[PDB]
């Protein structure tokens, strides 16, 4: 936009969905998981014990409060899915978790409502 | 009921029968570890359980019997296996077997006084690491401290603490 070609300007991606409008939304969701996955590589081995599903949640919450600390998210929510953790799923090795979070919004449009008044035309410029 | 009493005992150490030389057996005394619990709003203690006590089974032979002497003090604890058997008679003649398979460490060998004309009795004692009592061929007790199991009628009483500890 400016100054002999100085600054990249837009931040919308080419999405037809307003839930995925910003590249902030797309990049954060993409790289919250790449930090979650690369960091929980022990969950594909390590055959299912009783506290397998608990040690992943507290591991998932711990590598997600590191993300709330540095400002990637705001007030995540991690919990094991209570409705889809069957034992028929567990014999197949499947076990589910829910990793809801909120992304930080970019300040896309700051709005300045500027007005010229004659209010302080008497407060100064007078004998007073 | 019918008046019923033990009449005969037997001992199997490692499958070998001691059917000539065990004058006395002693099953382990199952005692729960009570703490007398007196607290607010009550005048008397109430004795909460805190787990089981340590189990010792002791038995005596009065011959030489290397087939029980060779299990003292091994590096492998819980390698002394052993079956204490009893036949409880009953007045009508229906003999009921009481069989107590147990496993542990033979922890003391006590050769007593050796007087010349007197019968000499080797007193042994094992430190019980597994204990199953069957009465009339039906499981009464099953106590395994490691892999914490306390079954009382086939019903494992420690399923409550097992899920709490994530065992």
């Amino acid at each position: 936009i400016r100054d002999d070609g100085y600054r990249l300007w837009g931040n919308r991606t080419l999405s037809s969905d307003s839930k995925w409008a910003f590249v902030t939304r797309v990049r954060t969701m993409d790289l919250v998981m790449d930090a979650i996955l690369a960091g929980h590589k022990w969950a594909v081995d390590r055959g299912i014990t009783k506290t397998y599903v608990k040690d992943v949640t507290e591991g998932l919450r711990a590598f997600m409060r590191d993300l709330k600390n540095q400002g990637a998210v705001i007030n995540f929510e991690v919990y094991a899915d209570p409705d889809l953790n069957s034992a028929s799923q567990l014999a197949q090795g499947k076990v589910y978790w829910n990793i809801r979070f909120t992304d930080v919004p970019p300040a896309e449009n700051p709005n300045f409502r500027v007005e010229v008044t004659d209010q302080w035309l008497t407060e100064v410029l007078d004998v007073a | 009921m019918i008046p019923q009493t033990l009449t005969n005992t037997n001992l199997f150490i490692d499958g070998v029968s001691f059917a000539g030389d065990v004058p006395s057996l002693t099953l382990p005394k199952l005692a729960v570890k009570t703490e007398q619990y007196r607290a607010g709003g009550m005048d008397a203690p109430v004795s909460i359980d805190m787990g089981l006590e340590a189990m010792e089974a002791k038995f005596s032979t009065n011959g030489a019997r290397r087939e029980a002497l060779n299990f003292f003090g091994l590096a492998d604890q819980s390698a002394f296996n052993g079956v204490f058997r009893g036949s409880f008679k009953g007045q009508k003649g229906a003999s009921v077997p009481v069989v107590a398979t147990l496993r542990g460490l033979l922890k003391e060998v006590d050769p007593g006084d050796w007087k010349a004309g007197e019968k000499a009795e080797f007193k042994y004692a094992v430190a019980v690491s597994y204990y199953k009592l069957e009465v009339d061929g039906r499981e009464v007790y099953e106590i395994d401290p490691v892999n914490g199991v306390r079954a009382i009628n086939g019903v494992d009483q420690l399923a409550g603490m097992r899920n709490d500890l994530g065992l």
